[PDB]
Protein backbone atom coordinates (compact mmCIF):
# COMPACT_ATOMS: atom_id res chain seq x y z
CA UNK A 1 0.00 0.00 0.00
CA UNK A 2 0.95 3.55 -0.23
CA UNK A 3 1.12 3.99 3.40
CA UNK A 4 3.42 1.07 3.96
CA UNK A 5 6.44 2.09 4.73
CA UNK A 6 5.05 4.55 7.41
CA UNK A 7 4.93 4.16 10.97
CA UNK A 8 1.55 3.19 12.51
CA UNK A 9 1.81 6.28 15.35
CA UNK A 10 3.09 8.74 11.96
CA UNK A 11 -0.31 8.07 10.49
CA UNK A 12 -2.43 8.23 13.57
CA UNK A 13 -0.26 12.07 13.82
CA UNK A 14 -0.97 12.52 10.23
CA UNK A 15 -4.37 11.95 9.87
CA UNK A 16 -4.84 14.04 12.99
CA UNK A 17 -3.28 16.96 11.11
CA UNK A 18 -5.14 16.16 7.91
CA UNK A 19 -8.65 16.70 10.53
CA UNK A 20 -7.53 19.75 11.52
CA UNK A 21 -6.60 20.93 7.68
CA UNK A 22 -9.87 19.68 6.69
CA UNK A 23 -8.00 17.10 4.43
CA UNK A 24 -10.84 14.28 4.76
CA UNK A 25 -9.67 12.00 1.72
CA UNK A 26 -5.81 12.45 3.26
CA UNK A 27 -7.41 11.85 6.67
CA UNK A 28 -8.72 8.18 5.29
CA UNK A 29 -5.76 7.67 3.53
CA UNK A 30 -3.76 7.81 6.37
CA UNK A 31 -6.16 5.92 8.62
CA UNK A 32 -6.56 2.59 6.33
CA UNK A 33 -2.33 2.68 6.43
CA UNK A 34 -2.98 2.86 9.75
CA UNK A 35 -5.52 0.01 10.24
CA UNK A 36 -3.64 -2.47 7.31
CA UNK A 37 -0.64 -2.94 10.16
CA UNK A 38 -3.20 -4.96 11.85
CA UNK A 39 -3.11 -3.79 15.35
CA UNK A 40 -6.49 -3.04 16.84
CA UNK A 41 -8.13 0.40 17.17
CA UNK A 42 -8.48 2.76 20.48
CA UNK A 43 -11.73 4.59 21.01
CA UNK A 44 -9.83 7.61 19.57
CA UNK A 45 -8.23 6.03 16.29
CA UNK A 46 -11.82 4.19 15.83
CA UNK A 47 -13.56 8.04 16.09
CA UNK A 48 -10.77 9.25 13.43
CA UNK A 49 -11.45 6.30 11.18
CA UNK A 50 -15.08 7.20 11.22
CA UNK A 51 -14.84 11.05 10.98
CA UNK A 52 -12.28 10.61 7.67
CA UNK A 53 -14.86 8.02 5.66
CA UNK A 54 -17.85 9.67 6.64
CA UNK A 55 -16.65 13.18 5.55
CA UNK A 56 -15.49 11.71 1.90
CA UNK A 57 -18.71 9.72 1.64
CA UNK A 58 -20.81 12.68 3.16
CA UNK A 59 -19.43 14.80 0.10
CA UNK A 60 -19.97 11.61 -2.15
CA UNK A 61 -23.82 11.19 -1.48
CA UNK A 62 -24.36 15.03 -1.08
CA UNK A 63 -23.28 15.43 -4.79
CA UNK A 64 -25.04 12.25 -6.14
CA UNK A 65 -28.35 14.16 -4.86
CA UNK A 66 -27.75 16.88 -6.37
CA UNK A 67 -27.28 14.89 -9.86
CA UNK A 68 -29.63 12.42 -9.13
CA UNK A 69 -32.71 15.06 -8.35
CA UNK A 70 -31.12 17.18 -11.43
CA UNK A 71 -31.68 13.42 -13.78
CA UNK A 72 -35.47 12.91 -12.43
CA UNK A 73 -36.08 16.66 -12.90
CA UNK A 74 -34.96 16.01 -16.82
CA UNK A 75 -37.34 13.36 -17.27
CA UNK A 76 -40.56 15.22 -17.15
CA UNK A 77 -28.79 14.33 -23.52
CA UNK A 78 -26.61 11.75 -21.73
CA UNK A 79 -24.58 13.81 -19.91
CA UNK A 80 -26.76 14.12 -16.23
CA UNK A 81 -26.74 10.45 -16.17
CA UNK A 82 -23.47 9.86 -17.21
CA UNK A 83 -22.07 12.25 -14.85
CA UNK A 84 -24.31 11.19 -12.08
CA UNK A 85 -22.68 7.68 -12.69
CA UNK A 86 -19.18 8.98 -12.21
CA UNK A 87 -19.96 10.24 -9.02
CA UNK A 88 -22.04 6.75 -8.18
CA UNK A 89 -18.82 4.42 -9.34
CA UNK A 90 -16.62 6.60 -7.21
CA UNK A 91 -19.17 6.53 -3.73
CA UNK A 92 -19.37 2.58 -4.50
CA UNK A 93 -15.61 2.37 -4.43
CA UNK A 94 -15.25 3.91 -1.42
CA UNK A 95 -17.73 1.89 0.24
CA UNK A 96 -16.36 -0.61 -1.18
CA UNK A 97 -13.01 -0.01 0.28
CA UNK A 98 -14.27 0.52 3.55
CA UNK A 99 -16.44 -2.46 3.45
CA UNK A 100 -13.08 -4.28 2.77
CA UNK A 101 -11.41 -2.95 5.92
CA UNK A 102 -13.82 -4.16 7.91
CA UNK A 103 -13.76 -7.58 6.81
CA UNK A 104 -10.37 -7.89 5.97
CA UNK A 105 -9.11 -6.02 9.48
CA UNK A 106 -11.57 -4.93 11.92
CA UNK A 107 -14.59 -6.91 12.49
CA UNK A 108 -13.29 -9.91 14.85
CA UNK A 109 -13.14 -11.24 19.84
CA UNK A 110 -12.47 -7.63 21.43
CA UNK A 111 -14.43 -4.87 23.06
CA UNK A 112 -18.44 -5.00 23.10
CA UNK A 113 -17.62 -1.28 22.02
CA UNK A 114 -15.43 -2.30 19.69
CA UNK A 115 -17.42 -5.52 17.81
CA UNK A 116 -20.48 -3.24 17.99
CA UNK A 117 -18.98 -0.18 16.58
CA UNK A 118 -17.68 -1.84 13.42
CA UNK A 119 -20.89 -4.02 12.92
CA UNK A 120 -22.62 -0.72 12.83
CA UNK A 121 -19.80 0.96 10.55
CA UNK A 122 -20.75 -2.14 8.29
CA UNK A 123 -24.38 -1.69 8.38
CA UNK A 124 -23.70 1.66 7.37
CA UNK A 125 -21.94 1.52 4.43
CA UNK A 126 -23.94 -0.81 3.24
CA UNK A 127 -26.61 1.33 3.68
CA UNK A 128 -24.96 4.05 1.34
CA UNK A 129 -24.55 1.28 -1.38
CA UNK A 130 -28.36 0.66 -0.98
CA UNK A 131 -29.07 4.72 -1.30
CA UNK A 132 -28.08 3.90 -4.95
CA UNK A 133 -28.28 0.57 -5.63
CA UNK A 134 -30.96 -1.17 -7.85
CA UNK A 135 -31.82 -5.05 -8.75
CA UNK A 136 -30.50 -8.33 -8.31
CA UNK A 137 -27.89 -6.08 -5.87
CA UNK A 138 -29.94 -4.18 -4.00
CA UNK A 139 -31.75 -6.78 -2.13
CA UNK A 140 -28.61 -8.61 -1.70
CA UNK A 141 -27.24 -5.23 -0.04
CA UNK A 142 -30.61 -4.41 2.52
CA UNK A 143 -30.30 -7.64 4.07
CA UNK A 144 -26.78 -7.36 4.82
CA UNK A 145 -26.92 -3.45 6.06
CA UNK A 146 -30.19 -5.80 8.06
CA UNK A 147 -28.06 -8.36 9.20
CA UNK A 148 -24.92 -6.30 10.14
CA UNK A 149 -27.00 -3.76 12.13
CA UNK A 150 -29.39 -6.42 13.73
CA UNK A 151 -26.34 -8.44 15.00
CA UNK A 152 -25.00 -5.06 16.41
CA UNK A 153 -28.25 -4.52 18.21
CA UNK A 154 -28.21 -7.84 20.16
CA UNK A 155 -24.43 -7.56 21.69
CA UNK A 156 -25.35 -3.79 22.37
CA UNK A 157 -28.60 -4.54 24.66
CA UNK A 158 -26.49 -7.44 25.93
CA UNK A 159 -23.34 -5.46 27.23
CA UNK A 160 -23.97 -2.05 26.68
CA UNK A 161 -25.75 0.26 28.97
CA UNK A 162 -29.10 2.37 27.34
CA UNK A 163 -27.42 5.48 27.32
CA UNK A 164 -23.83 4.43 25.89
CA UNK A 165 -23.54 6.65 22.57
CA UNK A 166 -22.40 3.65 20.09
CA UNK A 167 -25.47 1.67 21.07
CA UNK A 168 -27.52 5.56 20.94
CA UNK A 169 -25.82 6.07 17.46
CA UNK A 170 -26.33 2.69 16.34
CA UNK A 171 -30.35 2.87 17.53
CA UNK A 172 -30.70 6.07 15.24
CA UNK A 173 -28.83 4.97 12.42
CA UNK A 174 -30.80 1.57 12.16
CA UNK A 175 -34.10 3.05 12.49
CA UNK A 176 -33.37 5.79 9.18
CA UNK A 177 -32.35 2.35 7.97
CA UNK A 178 -36.20 1.10 8.60
CA UNK A 179 -37.72 3.85 7.46
CA UNK A 180 -35.26 5.48 4.64
CA UNK A 181 -33.79 2.07 3.25
CA UNK A 182 -36.44 -0.55 4.08
CA UNK A 183 -39.58 1.25 3.83
CA UNK A 184 -40.55 0.38 7.56
CA UNK A 185 -41.75 3.47 8.65
CA UNK A 186 -43.72 1.93 11.91
CA UNK A 187 -40.47 -0.21 12.62
CA UNK A 188 -38.20 3.02 12.47
CA UNK A 189 -40.67 4.87 14.67
CA UNK A 190 -40.92 1.87 17.40
CA UNK A 191 -37.44 2.02 17.75
CA UNK A 192 -36.39 5.49 17.95
CA UNK A 193 -39.20 5.45 20.75
CA UNK A 194 -38.05 2.74 22.90
CA UNK A 195 -34.66 3.63 21.95
CA UNK A 196 -34.81 7.50 23.36
CA UNK A 197 -37.48 5.80 26.49
CA UNK A 198 -35.13 3.23 27.24
CA UNK A 199 -32.20 5.80 27.68
CA UNK A 200 -34.59 8.40 29.42
CA UNK A 201 -35.78 5.36 31.99
CA UNK A 202 -32.00 4.88 32.41
CA UNK A 203 -30.39 8.30 32.14
CA UNK A 204 -28.38 7.76 35.36
CA UNK A 205 -26.10 5.59 32.99
CA UNK A 206 -24.66 8.45 31.19
CA UNK A 207 -21.02 8.48 31.34
CA UNK A 208 -18.66 11.59 32.75
CA UNK A 209 -16.59 11.17 29.46
CA UNK A 210 -19.36 10.99 26.83
CA UNK A 211 -22.38 12.35 28.15
CA UNK A 212 -22.58 15.48 25.57
CA UNK A 213 -22.42 12.44 22.74
CA UNK A 214 -25.30 10.66 24.53
CA UNK A 215 -27.71 13.63 24.67
CA UNK A 216 -26.84 14.40 21.10
CA UNK A 217 -27.93 11.53 20.14
CA UNK A 218 -31.20 11.24 21.98
CA UNK A 219 -32.24 14.82 21.03
CA UNK A 220 -31.49 13.46 17.30
CA UNK A 221 -33.93 10.41 17.79
CA UNK A 222 -36.85 13.32 19.39
CA UNK A 223 -36.11 15.15 16.40
CA UNK A 224 -36.72 11.94 14.07
CA UNK A 225 -39.65 11.36 15.57
CA UNK A 226 -41.12 14.67 15.37
CA UNK A 227 -40.47 14.29 11.67
CA UNK A 228 -41.60 10.68 11.31
CA UNK A 229 -45.21 11.76 13.29
CA UNK B 1 -36.52 16.66 4.37
CA UNK B 2 -34.17 13.63 4.91
CA UNK B 3 -33.59 11.80 8.62
CA UNK B 4 -31.17 12.80 10.28
CA UNK B 5 -28.27 10.06 10.89
CA UNK B 6 -25.52 10.26 13.50
CA UNK B 7 -22.95 13.23 13.16
CA UNK B 8 -19.98 13.23 13.21
CA UNK B 9 -17.83 14.80 16.41
CA UNK B 10 -14.76 15.39 18.13
CA UNK C 1 -5.91 13.87 -22.09
CA UNK C 2 -8.72 11.96 -20.32
CA UNK C 3 -11.29 14.46 -21.42
CA UNK C 4 -10.45 14.10 -25.15
CA UNK C 5 -13.19 12.39 -26.22
CA UNK C 6 -15.90 14.16 -24.47
CA UNK C 7 -17.97 17.12 -26.76
CA UNK C 8 -17.01 20.65 -25.86
CA UNK C 9 -20.89 21.39 -25.62
CA UNK C 10 -20.73 18.55 -23.05
CA UNK C 11 -17.56 19.21 -21.60
CA UNK C 12 -19.39 22.64 -20.10
CA UNK C 13 -22.19 21.54 -19.55
CA UNK C 14 -20.92 18.96 -16.95
CA UNK C 15 -18.81 21.19 -15.34
CA UNK C 16 -22.16 22.82 -14.53
CA UNK C 17 -23.31 19.83 -13.26
CA UNK C 18 -20.34 19.51 -11.11
CA UNK C 19 -20.32 23.42 -9.89
CA UNK C 20 -24.01 23.02 -8.45
CA UNK C 21 -22.61 19.50 -7.08
CA UNK C 22 -19.79 21.70 -5.44
CA UNK C 23 -17.34 19.15 -7.31
CA UNK C 24 -15.03 21.51 -7.93
CA UNK C 25 -11.81 19.07 -8.57
CA UNK C 26 -14.64 17.49 -11.34
CA UNK C 27 -15.13 20.67 -12.42
CA UNK C 28 -11.81 22.29 -13.29
CA UNK C 29 -10.94 18.93 -15.35
CA UNK C 30 -14.34 19.57 -17.46
CA UNK C 31 -13.06 22.86 -17.57
CA UNK C 32 -9.50 22.23 -18.63
CA UNK C 33 -10.71 19.71 -21.32
CA UNK C 34 -12.97 22.16 -22.69
CA UNK C 35 -9.64 24.63 -22.68
CA UNK C 36 -7.59 21.73 -24.59
CA UNK C 37 -10.71 21.66 -27.11
CA UNK C 38 -8.47 25.01 -28.73
CA UNK C 39 -11.47 27.23 -29.18
CA UNK C 40 -11.71 30.71 -27.09
CA UNK C 41 -13.64 30.92 -24.24
CA UNK C 42 -16.99 33.26 -23.51
CA UNK C 43 -17.63 35.25 -20.25
CA UNK C 44 -19.48 32.47 -18.69
CA UNK C 45 -16.83 29.72 -19.54
CA UNK C 46 -14.36 31.83 -18.07
CA UNK C 47 -16.34 32.37 -14.90
CA UNK C 48 -16.47 28.68 -14.99
CA UNK C 49 -13.15 27.85 -15.10
CA UNK C 50 -11.81 30.72 -12.99
CA UNK C 51 -14.65 29.43 -10.48
CA UNK C 52 -13.58 25.50 -10.17
CA UNK C 53 -9.15 26.49 -10.03
CA UNK C 54 -10.41 28.93 -7.31
CA UNK C 55 -12.26 26.41 -5.35
CA UNK C 56 -10.01 23.65 -5.69
CA UNK C 57 -6.38 25.97 -4.96
CA UNK C 58 -8.63 27.54 -2.14
CA UNK C 59 -9.03 24.37 -0.22
CA UNK C 60 -4.92 23.45 -0.84
CA UNK C 61 -3.80 27.20 -0.05
CA UNK C 62 -6.42 26.84 3.43
CA UNK C 63 -5.06 23.58 4.00
CA UNK C 64 -1.07 24.79 3.36
CA UNK C 65 -1.50 27.73 6.36
CA UNK C 66 -3.38 25.43 8.78
CA UNK C 67 -0.33 22.78 8.40
CA UNK C 68 2.18 25.70 8.24
CA UNK C 69 0.81 27.17 11.32
CA UNK C 70 0.99 24.05 13.33
CA UNK C 71 4.93 23.68 11.59
CA UNK C 72 6.18 26.93 13.03
CA UNK C 73 4.27 26.50 16.17
CA UNK C 74 6.56 23.56 16.93
CA UNK C 75 9.84 25.17 16.43
CA UNK C 76 9.66 26.74 19.85
CA UNK C 77 9.45 14.66 14.55
CA UNK C 78 9.05 15.27 10.95
CA UNK C 79 5.19 14.57 10.32
CA UNK C 80 4.24 18.06 10.57
CA UNK C 81 6.74 19.48 7.65
CA UNK C 82 6.31 16.16 5.70
CA UNK C 83 2.62 16.45 5.42
CA UNK C 84 3.07 20.00 4.71
CA UNK C 85 5.37 19.22 1.81
CA UNK C 86 2.72 16.97 0.61
CA UNK C 87 -0.31 19.40 0.65
CA UNK C 88 2.60 22.00 -0.79
CA UNK C 89 3.69 19.65 -3.86
CA UNK C 90 -0.11 19.14 -5.07
CA UNK C 91 -1.03 23.15 -4.78
CA UNK C 92 2.07 23.48 -6.94
CA UNK C 93 0.98 20.85 -9.36
CA UNK C 94 -2.36 22.81 -9.38
CA UNK C 95 -0.87 26.13 -10.08
CA UNK C 96 2.00 24.58 -12.52
CA UNK C 97 -1.58 22.98 -14.34
CA UNK C 98 -3.33 26.17 -14.48
CA UNK C 99 -0.29 28.13 -15.94
CA UNK C 100 0.02 25.38 -18.25
CA UNK C 101 -2.97 26.50 -19.71
CA UNK C 102 -2.56 30.35 -20.07
CA UNK C 103 0.35 29.73 -21.89
CA UNK C 104 -0.43 27.00 -23.93
CA UNK C 105 -3.95 27.49 -25.16
CA UNK C 106 -5.68 31.06 -23.70
CA UNK C 107 -3.29 34.08 -23.33
CA UNK C 108 -3.06 35.40 -26.85
CA UNK C 109 -5.43 38.60 -30.29
CA UNK C 110 -8.37 38.52 -28.75
CA UNK C 111 -11.15 40.34 -26.14
CA UNK C 112 -9.33 43.36 -24.36
CA UNK C 113 -11.77 42.04 -21.70
CA UNK C 114 -10.46 38.47 -21.74
CA UNK C 115 -6.93 39.80 -22.21
CA UNK C 116 -6.91 41.32 -19.30
CA UNK C 117 -9.12 38.27 -17.22
CA UNK C 118 -6.00 35.43 -18.17
CA UNK C 119 -3.30 38.12 -17.40
CA UNK C 120 -4.83 38.28 -13.88
CA UNK C 121 -5.22 34.82 -13.21
CA UNK C 122 -1.52 34.26 -14.57
CA UNK C 123 -0.73 36.50 -11.93
CA UNK C 124 -3.03 35.05 -9.30
CA UNK C 125 -1.72 31.52 -9.71
CA UNK C 126 2.06 33.19 -9.81
CA UNK C 127 0.98 34.25 -6.16
CA UNK C 128 -0.39 31.34 -4.95
CA UNK C 129 3.12 29.72 -6.09
CA UNK C 130 4.73 32.81 -4.80
CA UNK C 131 3.31 32.31 -1.17
CA UNK C 132 4.82 28.55 -0.50
CA UNK C 133 8.15 29.41 -2.56
CA UNK C 134 11.20 30.33 -0.91
CA UNK C 135 15.22 30.93 -2.60
CA UNK C 136 16.22 31.11 -5.93
CA UNK C 137 12.89 29.97 -7.10
CA UNK C 138 10.62 32.96 -5.08
CA UNK C 139 12.51 35.82 -6.98
CA UNK C 140 11.15 34.30 -10.15
CA UNK C 141 7.97 33.55 -9.13
CA UNK C 142 7.29 37.09 -8.12
CA UNK C 143 9.04 38.71 -10.82
CA UNK C 144 6.43 36.58 -13.06
CA UNK C 145 3.34 37.71 -11.27
CA UNK C 146 4.14 41.19 -11.25
CA UNK C 147 5.24 41.01 -14.94
CA UNK C 148 1.52 39.71 -15.16
CA UNK C 149 -0.48 42.32 -13.42
CA UNK C 150 1.07 44.81 -14.49
CA UNK C 151 0.66 43.89 -18.09
CA UNK C 152 -2.78 43.59 -17.48
CA UNK C 153 -2.91 46.94 -16.04
CA UNK C 154 -1.78 48.70 -18.74
CA UNK C 155 -4.32 47.07 -20.85
CA UNK C 156 -7.35 47.76 -18.31
CA UNK C 157 -6.39 51.68 -17.90
CA UNK C 158 -6.44 51.52 -21.58
CA UNK C 159 -9.66 49.54 -22.18
CA UNK C 160 -12.17 49.19 -19.91
CA UNK C 161 -13.96 52.10 -17.79
CA UNK C 162 -13.02 52.18 -14.35
CA UNK C 163 -15.98 50.46 -13.16
CA UNK C 164 -15.62 46.92 -14.88
CA UNK C 165 -15.89 43.89 -12.78
CA UNK C 166 -12.30 42.31 -14.36
CA UNK C 167 -10.62 45.85 -13.92
CA UNK C 168 -11.47 46.00 -10.63
CA UNK C 169 -10.68 42.87 -9.96
CA UNK C 170 -7.37 42.74 -10.84
CA UNK C 171 -6.47 45.84 -9.38
CA UNK C 172 -7.77 44.65 -5.84
CA UNK C 173 -5.64 41.42 -6.42
CA UNK C 174 -2.46 43.52 -7.09
CA UNK C 175 -2.38 45.49 -4.30
CA UNK C 176 -2.76 42.26 -2.24
CA UNK C 177 0.26 41.27 -3.75
CA UNK C 178 2.22 44.40 -3.20
CA UNK C 179 0.89 44.12 0.59
CA UNK C 180 1.15 40.10 1.25
CA UNK C 181 4.10 39.17 -0.94
CA UNK C 182 6.18 41.88 -2.08
CA UNK C 183 6.09 43.35 1.16
CA UNK C 184 5.22 47.44 -0.75
CA UNK C 185 2.17 48.44 1.71
CA UNK C 186 2.65 51.79 0.75
CA UNK C 187 2.37 50.41 -3.01
CA UNK C 188 -0.81 48.41 -2.37
CA UNK C 189 -2.47 50.99 -0.34
CA UNK C 190 -2.26 53.99 -3.05
CA UNK C 191 -3.25 51.21 -5.91
CA UNK C 192 -6.25 50.00 -3.89
CA UNK C 193 -7.10 53.83 -3.24
CA UNK C 194 -6.91 55.47 -6.42
CA UNK C 195 -8.71 52.08 -7.65
CA UNK C 196 -11.76 53.00 -5.19
CA UNK C 197 -11.69 56.99 -6.09
CA UNK C 198 -11.52 56.09 -9.57
CA UNK C 199 -14.47 53.39 -9.60
CA UNK C 200 -16.55 55.98 -7.78
CA UNK C 201 -15.08 59.66 -9.79
CA UNK C 202 -16.50 57.50 -12.88
CA UNK C 203 -19.52 55.39 -11.18
CA UNK C 204 -21.92 56.20 -14.00
CA UNK C 205 -20.14 53.38 -15.75
CA UNK C 206 -21.41 50.61 -14.10
CA UNK C 207 -22.67 48.04 -16.36
CA UNK C 208 -26.10 46.44 -16.09
CA UNK C 209 -25.52 43.08 -16.21
CA UNK C 210 -22.36 43.45 -13.92
CA UNK C 211 -22.85 46.46 -11.34
CA UNK C 212 -23.55 44.06 -8.35
CA UNK C 213 -19.85 42.18 -8.97
CA UNK C 214 -18.17 46.08 -9.65
CA UNK C 215 -20.06 47.33 -6.19
CA UNK C 216 -18.53 44.36 -4.24
CA UNK C 217 -14.96 44.53 -5.52
CA UNK C 218 -15.58 48.18 -4.57
CA UNK C 219 -16.15 47.51 -0.69
CA UNK C 220 -13.60 44.47 -0.93
CA UNK C 221 -11.14 47.60 -1.74
CA UNK C 222 -12.34 49.87 1.29
CA UNK C 223 -12.06 46.69 3.97
CA UNK C 224 -8.76 46.32 2.84
CA UNK C 225 -7.95 49.90 3.32
CA UNK C 226 -9.73 50.39 6.74
CA UNK C 227 -7.65 46.67 7.48
CA UNK C 228 -4.45 48.71 6.19
CA UNK C 229 -4.85 51.67 7.57
CA UNK D 1 -6.20 38.60 9.47
CA UNK D 2 -5.35 38.60 5.88
CA UNK D 3 -6.02 40.81 3.00
CA UNK D 4 -9.07 39.71 1.18
CA UNK D 5 -8.54 39.02 -3.14
CA UNK D 6 -11.35 38.51 -5.15
CA UNK D 7 -13.70 36.35 -4.11
CA UNK D 8 -16.12 33.96 -6.43
CA UNK D 9 -19.22 34.46 -7.62
CA UNK D 10 -21.92 32.92 -10.42
C1 LIG E 1 -14.73 4.39 22.23
C2 LIG E 1 -15.07 4.42 20.75
O1 LIG E 1 -15.31 3.37 20.16
N1 LIG E 1 -15.09 5.60 20.12
C3 LIG E 1 -15.36 5.70 18.69
C4 LIG E 1 -16.68 6.39 18.37
C5 LIG E 1 -17.86 5.66 18.98
C6 LIG E 1 -19.20 6.26 18.58
N2 LIG E 1 -19.29 6.34 17.11
S1 LIG E 1 -20.77 6.67 16.50
O2 LIG E 1 -20.61 6.80 15.08
O3 LIG E 1 -21.66 5.67 17.02
C7 LIG E 1 -21.22 8.23 17.15
C8 LIG E 1 -20.79 9.38 16.52
C9 LIG E 1 -21.15 10.62 17.04
C10 LIG E 1 -21.91 10.67 18.19
CL1 LIG E 1 -22.37 12.18 18.89
C11 LIG E 1 -22.30 9.51 18.80
F1 LIG E 1 -23.04 9.57 19.93
C12 LIG E 1 -21.98 8.28 18.30
C13 LIG E 1 -18.19 7.12 16.51
C14 LIG E 1 -16.87 6.48 16.88
C1 LIG F 1 -16.92 38.42 -19.24
C2 LIG F 1 -15.91 37.63 -18.42
O1 LIG F 1 -14.73 37.61 -18.77
N1 LIG F 1 -16.34 36.97 -17.35
C3 LIG F 1 -15.44 36.15 -16.54
C4 LIG F 1 -15.22 36.71 -15.14
C5 LIG F 1 -14.61 38.11 -15.18
C6 LIG F 1 -14.27 38.63 -13.79
N2 LIG F 1 -13.41 37.67 -13.08
S1 LIG F 1 -12.68 38.21 -11.72
O2 LIG F 1 -11.99 37.10 -11.15
O3 LIG F 1 -11.96 39.39 -12.08
C7 LIG F 1 -13.98 38.65 -10.64
C8 LIG F 1 -14.58 37.68 -9.85
C9 LIG F 1 -15.61 38.03 -9.00
C10 LIG F 1 -16.05 39.34 -8.96
CL1 LIG F 1 -17.34 39.84 -7.93
C11 LIG F 1 -15.45 40.28 -9.78
F1 LIG F 1 -15.89 41.55 -9.73
C12 LIG F 1 -14.42 39.96 -10.61
C13 LIG F 1 -14.01 36.33 -12.97
C14 LIG F 1 -14.30 35.79 -14.36
CL1 LIG G 1 -18.90 12.00 -16.82
CL1 LIG H 1 -28.76 -11.40 22.48
CL1 LIG I 1 2.96 12.89 4.27
CL1 LIG J 1 -0.61 51.60 -21.75
MG1 LIG K 1 4.08 0.64 12.18
MG1 LIG L 1 -38.33 18.43 -20.70
MG1 LIG M 1 -25.70 2.40 -11.38
MG1 LIG N 1 -7.62 -6.87 24.44
MG1 LIG O 1 -15.58 19.19 -29.11
MG1 LIG P 1 8.41 22.42 21.98
MG1 LIG Q 1 9.02 23.33 -0.43
MG1 LIG R 1 -13.19 37.31 -32.17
Amino acid sequence: GAMGSMERASLIQKAKLAEQAERYEDMAAFMKGAVEKGEELSCEERNLLSVAYKNVVGGQRAAWRVLSSIEQKSNEGPEVREYREKVETELQGVCDTVLGLLDSHLIKAGDAESRVFYLKMKGDYYRYLAEVATGDDKKRIIDSARSAYQEAMDISKKEMPPTNPIRLGLALNFSVFHYEIANSPEEAISLAKTTFDEAMADLHTLSEDSYKDSTLIMQLLRDNLTLWT
Amino acid sequence: QRSTSTPNVH
